[PDB]
Formats: structure tokens, C-alpha cells, sequence
RNA sequence: GACCAAUCUAUCACCCUAUAGAAGAACUAAUGUUAGUAUAAGUAACAUGAAAACAUUCUCCUCCGCAUAAGCCUGCGUCAGAUCACACUGACAAUUAACAGCCCAAUAUCUACAAUCAACCAACAAGUCAUUAUUACCCUCACUGUCAACCCAACACAGGCAUGCUCAUAAGGAAAGGUUAAAAAAAGUAAAAGGAACUCGGCAAAUCUUACCCCGCCUGUUUACCAAAAACAUCACCUCUAGCA
RNA sequence: GAACAGCUAAGAGCACACCCGUCUAUGUAGCAAAAUAGUGGGAAGAUUUAUAGGUAGAGGCGACAAACCUACCGAGCCUGGU
RNA sequence: GCUAAACCUAGCCCCAAACCCACUCCACCUUACUACCAGCAACCUUAGCCAAACCAUUUACAUAAAGUAUAGGCGAUAGAAA
């Protein structure tokens, strides 16, 4: 009986604290006799690449100079990748079927 | 290996450390891809090692060498974030002209305010899913003396800081 | 106690001020002006009264019947209670009858 | 990453991948004094077991063997002067076991 | 921080401050207005009230949250700092803060109180010019690399190449990893 | 007998005679939430 | 009818006063409201078993204790300061699933002989547990609960709380802050002769008990919170209505 | 779904747990805005109870107590008319 | 002298004037802050207190005309336009 106790796994009964739960992120599913199945594709895979000879830290120097900001727009990049467009004197219209779509976001970051 | 997660041994003890500057987002926008990435998980590992040192001192009750560079290596992998986000957004307009990643649409709930509706993404068309059919849209005609009661108490409350900031330059006036 | 102690401060007044140098001034602008504008349309105060006194219950109906148009919801039920409150009153309770 | 939707795997989709990761993790001191080769971890609420062992073997490339996380609860009895209630914020931990029995302990620090 | 935020001398984050505006006060805000602001950290300034009104110094601090500036070498007052025991223990002169107007700049040759203006000269653009003259009155005012840092020229190569291929794509290119299954339509409602 | 003690907590009960889906399956709760967020509390309903 | 304490307004005032405009304009009381403080009052209520090297030992009680569904959310462990002495104030971290929850692809389709040691004996209240053929399916360990002296009664409340367990022991606790025992009351031990003769009543405590009248079939329920019945209900009888999904 | 020792031997009898409280005494700003012991009736059945859902006032329910419906129900409180 | 007493600035009411707000990142109608899979939903004469000493028909939601006509258990009252 508290109002401003925020509803968590910690208060319902058994039915509720399994179901709700943090989150978890339902990776799988279950199979009747309670044999959880483990979607291989659906398990995350962390692309790390090697760090071998990396030039840059992580820290930068004092000593190095000031730039200006401008944060880029859809104009710079058109007027940077303006190579047919000028030999003139390729592009991807629909992307539906493309492994990474644009406009859906189906790619994780 | 588990070495990473603390710094260079010789350091520990010292209450002092040489290291600042925040990448800026210039510099990070001067970059590749490949080497954005790079720099991001060597921050990532920085900010790692840098909590863990923190929990550390928090558990030996003890001040904190620097909290600087943590400062500033948040604030690197922040505009690191920006600057992704921002090639992002121009791909997508110049791949279809959409705005905001995350697909929408706007919808009116019960209580008729005026929700920027966010999809779930389902598998099933809509015509058909019980659970979204019964997620309603529509406010009915009886909550317009609610909308109607939110509206004047928010014109009451604008109403309230003009005549303050009013009496506030009033005030001001009068001193001088 | 209910008595304070210390003094106040020295309450400055300016006497010859922009408003008091100036009140009063381009009144009675119709008994000389050939009548082009009545006094009653000088002050400045509220719409639904310019030059009328009337009385509670009567400037209450006033109101009503000439902002109850756009007034708020609970305004608006506030000044009906109010007219109510103030006829039963008024044509029933009191004196000398 | 964390606090991002994830694209729904059909069935005859492609492998989830995971660029630039948000979340992060940080180790503690054991709090009675763990086993050897196990080193405890604070890990957020959104993540898993089979999250953070990828996580590892593909950042530090830790040989974890086995895995036991479970969620910690955050106190809550203390009021200001307003009488409000302040719950702390809660976090997952992990019990991680190294593989090949490295034998791995805590290091200090301060001198 | 809560409105009304009396900023005392210490700053909005030490445990003097802290002790001396708990997270329950409510005292009356002292009135203050005057954006163009143009007294500095360091600059030559003369007081013309209470003690010292004619000696020049310099200026420390300038807490412009109430409008106070204060100065070195004058207008101190005593103090017993810390005490940690109960005896003499030591003074320290404390300095203290003064409002604008009272104090005002110091000309370079002239060496005189003078009000200042925000000219807009041709140098780009506003900078400080006295009344009596000209006098562009100037402003007030080493790092060996260490483990963890960059570079002088590291971080000005410019290797970004700008091709409409995703960061995601691009990644998986370079590492090699290949994908030959498709992403199926999906529903978004 | 003792008549101060009537509370039988239950989440379940609770959730069900005071829950989001029963304050929204009728107009009746919709009105008593629309008054609630009127009033400005910060709890709208359990 | 004659004056007048306070305020704002227009008038020279300016160690506090005058002319006119206004009343939310003037308190010994309305078992009036808010804040502190007298009054019974330092009176009623109150705890903490003993020795001691504070290691440890001794005396007594126990229908209580173990784990869990319901319920709470860190709520007598450490670190520094606060004090019947402290569970009080700030940091420390716990509680890791194998136990329970999070659960079932479709189409036609069918389970007459209950359980009660179920075989003798059977009975009425007629009863809780099953699958057949085809299609497609082959990747497998993801998430939540895990603490405490704990829940609901405004209190640290002789109060209320289910399941499997020895119910007195391997669990679980201390009725006596220290002195004397004035008066009154209550819970217990015994009583020289009577055993109900004070009392409207055999109404507390002990025996353990014989024969009657009224009413109620007997069980069961009622006015939770003063009346628990000679009232309420029917196994038995009887009146009326209804020819149907 | 769960509970009902044992003893004598059937909506049988005594009696554990358990259900309610006919009576005394204490309490009456107390342990309690309804408590403490036995004498009390039942305790294989009109029995009690853990969980969930349904019946809401011109109403529901009611082995009629014109009783109960969140401490006060000859009809619980709130809102707006008041 | 213990306990006490005062500070006034944050903000409030009136109209005078314009017509207001509203998605960075995930989450929210299932048990709200829950990534995931086969089924009906809408439009309703408001009553009532009170006054006629009860009470049923009755009782209110710029200026002048005018509180006139008119309606009204023709009594308490209501009350327009050209
Ligand atoms: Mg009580
Ligand atoms: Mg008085
Ligand atoms: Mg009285
Ligand atoms: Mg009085
Ligand atoms: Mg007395
Ligand atoms: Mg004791
Ligand atoms: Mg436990
Ligand atoms: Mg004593
Ligand atoms: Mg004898
Ligand atoms: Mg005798
Ligand atoms: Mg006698
Ligand atoms: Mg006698
Ligand atoms: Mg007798
Ligand atoms: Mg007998
Ligand atoms: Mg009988
Ligand atoms: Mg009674
Ligand atoms: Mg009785
Ligand atoms: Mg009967
Ligand atoms: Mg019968
Ligand atoms: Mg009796
Ligand atoms: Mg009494
Ligand atoms: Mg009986
Ligand atoms: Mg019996
Ligand atoms: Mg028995
Ligand atoms: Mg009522
Ligand atoms: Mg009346
Ligand atoms: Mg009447
Ligand atoms: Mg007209």
C-alpha cells in the first residue's frame, strides 16, 4: 500500500516478480516443458576489432590547436560526393530489400 | 586480460595525473570511421578503468585523484555519439529524405493531448493483433471540458509569471 | 507580542510626481471642448464597466451578461454562485420590509 | 547498447551485430571474501549473462567459464527536510570465474 | 541548485558553502541587470569608497552572480583561520568583495578612474576604449605529452573520405565478416 | 473481536480493483484519471 | 447628536500632527480557529534475571520453533559522531539456481467401471488427473524471487494470520531499576462447627453429581461491537403457478 | 486445493489442533477506538480456511438479525446544486 | 534571564493585451513505465435545495424601451421585441 514505491520485481507475487522482471530483453523463447531456446541470431556478438598500432589515445593534448565548429549537413556531403554529378557534363533510391535499410531502423547503432 | 582494468601500477598512490582535453567534435568529424571506432573503445576501456578506480576509492574512503579525465572522456564519448548520429541523420536524408531514425506518426490518445505515438515494431499486421486493437485512439467528446480546464490553468500560469516578471522590472525601476 | 519595535524606514513620496504633476488634467473635456468625448470614457478599468456604479449584485450581472461569454469554467460558476448567493440575499434576507 | 530498440530476428534473418557499444561494467572488491578465480562485476540492468561473457571474451578476451549475475536492491529510508523518500540507484552484479584456474586476486591500491 | 541561490564568497561547491546554504534556506535575495559587463580577472582597478579610496591593486575574483569584485591588497579584513586548537593559533587578512561603480579601471599612463566603452573598431569588433583617449585597454590573463595523450599532428591527418557506405557497412567490410542472409520486411504499426 | 484490522494486503487484488486497464476499460476511470492529472498529483493510479 | 486610536490617497508638515475621500475602519466571552505556555504533575504508565576474568558460568519458562504461499523493502553487521544504553545520523555490500515463476503449432478426434492400504465388505453426496493419424520442426541454457529481529492493527501494540514437520526437545526467551511492605483492590495456598442458612438467582473456587415443569424435532445460524434465546432455517405435511429448449 | 491427534463405537459420544464466546474477575485515556483463564457447543461434516472472480444503494445480500455492505448503515463517504 | 518578541521577500487577486502548449535516447491500455504473433466499444428532456411560512403547476444561468406588455395554484413570482 504506497503509491510513491515504485512498481519493481520486488513487491508482486511469484506470478508477477517472474513475469515483469528488469530488462531482460527476450532474446528466446520457451518450449512447453520449460526448455528455453537459445536463438543463436538473436544472441548479440560484440565486433572488437584489434588494437594493434593504434596511433591516437584517448586523451588529447593542450598543445594542439582550436577549430571552429560546423556540424555537418546533407549538403557538404552532396556537394563532397558530387563526382557523377559533375562528370555528367550511382545511387540507392529504394532501399527495401538492402541488408542495412536506412529509413527502418533495423541496424543496432 | 584483467591488467586493463587499472592503470599503470606505478601511478597508483599519486593524488595526480597528466592527462586532459576532451576530443572536441571537429577533430572527431576529421576522422574515419574505422579510427572513430577505435577511439571509442579505447574510451569505453578508459571509462571502465576510471569507474572501477572510482568505486575503489568510494570503498577505501578516500578523495579522488582527477575526476577530470572522467569528465572528460565522457564528454568525448558524448560528441563521439553526436557526431555518429549526425552522419546518420544526413545519410538518411540524402538516401530518403525522412526525418528522425525511429519511425512515428502522430495520434491522439483519451485524455486528447497531442502524443507523438512511437511504434513497437511487430510481426503481425495490425488488422489483426488483439493486444494492439485493443490500445485505442480517440478522446471522446466529455474530456474537452478537462482539455478545456488544463488550458485555462495554463494560461493562469503564464498570466502569473508576466504580472511577476512585470513587478519584478517594476521593482528594478524603483531602486534606481 | 503584537507591537513590533524598530522604526520603519523613511517612506520617500515624490508629491510632484508624473501622474500626481498631471491627475485630473484634461478632465472635463466637454463643458469647453464643443462636447467631443465624455469623462466616462477616460478612466481606464475594466470592459464590461466604463461609467456606471450601479451596485454588487447589478455590476455582478454586468459581468455575467457581458464577459460571461469568454470567462473561464470555474469563474464562471464561482460568479453564478456568487449572483445566487448574493439575490437570495438580497430579495429575501434583510431588513425593513 | 543500452536504452536502444533491437531489430526483431524473424527467422530467416542475419546475425544481430553490436557497433559501438553504450553500456559499460566496473569491477568491485569481494564483498566476504569470493573464491579464487572469481571476479565480481557491476553490471547495469540492461544486460544478461550471455551479454556480458561475448562482452569479455571479445574485449579483454578473459577466458570466463561460468557466469551467476542477479539484480541488487538500492535502500530507500532516508527523508530531507521535505519528507521524501530517496532510493538510491540499483545495479546488477555478477560473479565471474576465470577459466584454465588462472588464480586472479584483487589488487590495492594507496600505499 | 534551488532558485533564489545566495552565492557567497566560497564557490558553489566546496563544504563551506554547502554548510553555509543548506538545502533549506530561504533568505531574502539581494537585488542586483547589467549584461555588458567588462570588469575582469586581472585588471588594473581603483576603489573609491571606504578604506584605501585611491589605491590601485588588482583584481582576484569576480563573482558576477551578485554583481562583486574583489581585490588584492585592499579591503582586507582579519581573520583567525582555522584555530584548530583552542589558543592564538594565526591572522590572515581576508580580502572582501565591492560592488561596480565604486571601483573602476585604471588607465595605462593616465593611471586615472575613467569609464570605459564598448567602441566597435575595425579589429573585430568590440573591445575596450577609454574617454579621455584612445588606449585599447587590453585583456588580463608548458604541457610535455604524457602515456595517454595524442599528438601535435595525429589529430590534424584528416582521414575522413566521404562515401555514402554506413558506418555499420563499412566496419563489416573491413573486418571481413560476411552475411549472406537477407533482413525480412517487418511490421511497424 | 478486534475490528482494527481489516487490511489483507494483495498485489493482485489491488492491481485488479485499482489497475491502468480497469481505471481505462470504462469512461468512468477515464474521467477519475483526467481529474487526477486535473488536480496534479503525482501518482495517477496504482 | 458631539468627538475619536490605525491605514492609503491630494495638500507646506519631517521627533508624528491638520483638512476631505474608504472601510477587511476599533474585542472581558460566540463548549470560535492557529502558536507557545500554567492546571492536576513531577502524580497515573513504564521497562533491565544473577555473579564475574565481561572469556565464562548459574536460576527459571515455553502450544513454541524451523522453511514457505500472502505481505515489507534493507529496517539491532562494520566504519566516525550522537546518549537505561542504543535499532539515530552519512559510506561500506550483501541475496549468485539445481527450489518456484516466466510455457504448449495446426487439422478430424475420445476418456461407462471414482478415492477411502480397494482384494474380500460395500454405500450414496455419482465422483479431481489418459489419447489416436498427418504436416513442419533439430538451434538449447536467457530473465525474475533468494537479507533481516520482517505482515495488518495511528505505538517497539498480551490483538489477527495458512501449509509439512518431535510437539518437548538437538529449537525459542528472561515475569525481579534498587530499598520498606502504610491503607485499599485483584490472582493463588489453609482453615477450628454448619455446608448455600447473607443472597431475587448454586453467581467465582471445590465436588462431579439425584428427581421435576415450560418451550423448542434434534444438529446448525442469528443482533461482528451490551440481548446467542422460549427466535431463525427443515427431514415431514399441505396451498397455488408453469406443457417448454 | 488444504485441515481435522487419540479414545469409545450413525448429519453417534468424549477429547488435540481448530471454529465462536453463555458466566465470573481484571481492564474503562487500558494489552486492545472490543484484551486476558476455565467452566463452555462442535471438532468426517449444514464444518473451517489459503488463492482468484462475480453480486453496490430506487441497490446487493440476507438459515429475517428490517442484520451486514471498511470502526458510527432505519440505508457508508466524495464531488457540484448547498 | 531561561523561555520569548519584530524583521520581508518569494509569491499572490483584478482587469487593462495577445488567442496557448505539445517527440533528443529507450517505456508506457497486459499487472502502466512490461521489444515481440489470429477479433462488441459514440451520440440520451439533468435533477435537486430553496420561496410562496407545507408543497404537487411554479423559483434566475454598452443605455433606453421596461421592470411595460405578457404568462402565472391569475398568488408567490417570472418577464421580450418592434
Ligand atoms: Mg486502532
Ligand atoms: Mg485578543
Ligand atoms: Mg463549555
Ligand atoms: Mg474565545
Ligand atoms: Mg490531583
Ligand atoms: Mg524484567
Ligand atoms: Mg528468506
Ligand atoms: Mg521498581
Ligand atoms: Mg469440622
Ligand atoms: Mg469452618
Ligand atoms: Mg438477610
Ligand atoms: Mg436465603
Ligand atoms: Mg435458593
Ligand atoms: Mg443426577
Ligand atoms: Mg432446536
Ligand atoms: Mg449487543
Ligand atoms: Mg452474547
Ligand atoms: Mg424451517
Ligand atoms: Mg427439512
Ligand atoms: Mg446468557
Ligand atoms: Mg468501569
Ligand atoms: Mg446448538
Ligand atoms: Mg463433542
Ligand atoms: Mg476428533
Ligand atoms: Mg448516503
Ligand atoms: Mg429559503
Ligand atoms: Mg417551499
Ligand atoms: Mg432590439
Amino acid at each position: 500500500a504506497d503509491r510513491m514505491s515504485k512498481w519493481t520485481s520486488k513487491r508482486g507475487p511469484r506470478s508477477f516478480r517472474g513475469r515483469k522482471g528488469r530488462g531482460a530483453k527476450g532474446i528466446g523463447f520457451l518450449t512447453s516443458g520449460w526448455r528455453f531456446v537459445q536463438i543463436k541470431e538473436m544472441v548479440p556478438e560484440f565486433v572488437v576489432p584489434d588494437l594493434t598500432g593504434f596511433k591516437l589515445k584517448p586523451y588529447v593534448s593542450y598543445l594542439a590547436p582550436e577549430s571552429e565548429e560546423t556540424p555537418l549537413t546533407a549538403a557538404q556531403l552532396f556537394s563532397e560526393a558530387v563526382a557523377p554529378a559533375i562528370e555528367k557534363d550511382g545511387f540507392e533510391p529504394t532501399q527495401e530489400g538492402k541488408l542495412f535499410q536506412l529509413y527502418p531502423r533495423n541496424f543496432l547503432r | 586480460g584483467l591488467e586493463e582494468f587499472f592503470d599503470d601500477p606505478k601511478n597508483w598512490g599519486q593524488e595526480k595525473v597528466k592527462s586532459g582535453a576532451a576530443w572536441t567534435c571537429q577533430q572527431l568529424r576529421n576522422k574515419s570511421n574505422e579510427d572513430l571506432h577505435k577511439l571509442w573503445y579505447v574510451l569505453l576501456k578508459e571509462r571502465n578503468m576510471l569507474l572501477t578506480l572510482e568505486q575503489e576509492a568510494k570503498r577505501q574512503r578516500l578523495p579522488m585523484p582527477s575526476p577530470e579525465r572522467l569528465d572528460k572522456v565522457v564528454d568525448s564519448m558524448d560528441a563521439l555519439d553526436k557526431v555518429v548520429q549526425e552522419r546518420e541523420d544526413a545519410l538518411r536524408l540524402l538516401q530518403t529524405g525522412q526525418e528522425r531514425a525511429r519511425p512515428g506518426a502522430w495520434r491522439r490518445d483519451i485524455f486528447g493531448r497531442i502524443i507523438w505515438h512511437k511504434f513497437k515494431q511487430w510481426v503481425i499486421p495490425w488488422h489483426l493483433n488483439k493486444r494492439y486493437n485493443r490500445k485505442r485512439f480517440f478522446a471522446l467528446p466529455y474530456v474537452d471540458h478537462f482539455l478545456r480546464l488544463e488550458r485555462e490553468k495554463r494560461a493562469r500560469i503564464k498570466a502569473r509569471k508576466e504580472n511577476l516578471e512585470r513587478k519584478k522590472a517594476k521593482i528594478l525601476l524603483k531602486k534606481f | 507580542i503584537g507591537i513590533r519595535l524598530t522604526l520603519p524606514p523613511p517612506k520617500v513620496v515624490d508629491r510632484w510626481n508624473e501622474k500626481r504633476a498631471m491627475f485630473g488634467v484634461y478632465d472635463n473635456i466637454g463643458i469647453l471642448g464643443n462636447f467631443e468625448k465624455h469623462p466616462k470614457e477616460l478612466i481606464r478599468g475594466p470592459i464590461w464597466l466604463r461609467g456606471w456604479k450601479g451596485n454588487e449584485l447589478q455590476r455582478c450581472i454586468r459581468k455575467r451578461k457581458m464577459v460571461g461569454s469568454r470567462m473561464f469554467a470555474d469563474d464562471l460558476h464561482n460568479l453564478n454562485k456568487r449572483i445566487r448567493y448574493l439575490y437570495k440575499h438580497f430579495n429575501r434576507h434583510g431588513k425593513f420590509r | 547498447a543500452r536504452n536502444v530498440v533491437y531489430p526483431l530476428y524473424r527467422l530467416g534473418g542475419p546475425q544481430l551485430r553490436v557497433f559501438r557499444t553504450n553500456f559499460f561494467i566496473q569491477l568491485v572488491r569481494p564483498g566476504v571474501a569470493q573464491p579464487e578465480d572469481t571476479v565480481q562485476f557491476r553490471i547495469p540492468m540492461e544486460m544478461t549473462r550471455v551479454d556480458l561473457r561475448n562482452y569479455l571474451e571479445g574485449i579483454y578476451n578473459v577466458p570466463v567459464a561460468a557466469v551467476r549475475t542477479r539484480v541488487q536492491h538500492g535502500s530507500n529510508k532516508r527523508r530531507d527536510h521535505r519528507n521524501v523518500r530517496i532510493k538510491k540507484p540499483d545495479y546488477k552484479v555478477a560473479y565471474v570465474q576465470l577459466a584454465h584456474g588462472q588464480t586472479f586476486t584483487f589488487p590495492d591500491l594507496f600505499p | 541548485l534551488p532558485p533564489h541561490y545566495r552565492y557567497g564568497m566560497s564557490p558553489p561547491g566546496s563544504v563551506a558553502d554547502k554548510r553555509k546554504n543548506p538545502p533549506w534556506i530561504r533568505r531574502r535575495p539581494v537585488v542586483v541587470s547589467d549584461e555588458d559587463w567588462y570588469l575582469f580577472c586581472g585588471d588594473t582597478v581603483e576603489i573609491l569608497e571606504g578604506k584605501d579610496a585611491g589605491k590601485q591593486g588588482k583584481v582576484v575574483q569576480v563573482i558576477r552572480q551578485r554583481n562583486w569584485v574583489v581585490v588584492g591588497g585592499l579591503n582586507t579584513h582579519y581573520r583567525y583561520i582555522g584555530k584548530t586548537m583552542d589558543y592564538r593559533g594565526t591572522m590572515i587578512p581576508s580580502e572582501a568583495p565591492l560592488l561596480h561603480r565604486q571601483v573602476k579601471l585604471v588607465d595605462p599612463m593616465d593611471r586615472k578612474p575613467t569609464e570605459i566603452e564598448w567602441r566597435f573598431t575595425e579589429a573585430g569588433e568590440r573591445v575596450r576604449v577609454s574617454t579621455r583617449s584612445g588606449r585599447i585597454i587590453p585583456k588580463p590573463e608548458t604541457w610535455i605529452d604524457g602515456p595517454k595523450d595524442t599528438s601535435v599532428e595525429d589529430a590534424l591527418e584528416r582521414t575522413y573520405v566521404p562515401c555514402l557506405k554506413t558506418l555499420q557497412e563499412e566496419v563489416m567490410e573491413a573486418m571481413g565478416i560476411k552475411e549472406t542472409r537477407k533482413y525480412k520486411k517487418v511490421y511497424w504499426y | 473481536k478486534a475490528r482494527g484490522n481489516e487490511y489483507q494486503p494483495s498485489n493482485i487484488k489491488r492491481k485488479n480493483k485499482h489497475g491502468w486497464v480497469r481505471r481505462l476499460s470504462t469512461p468512468a476511470g477515464v474521467q477519475v484519471i483526467l481529474r487526477r492529472m486535473l488536480k496534479g498529483r503525482k501518482s495517477l493510479s496504482h
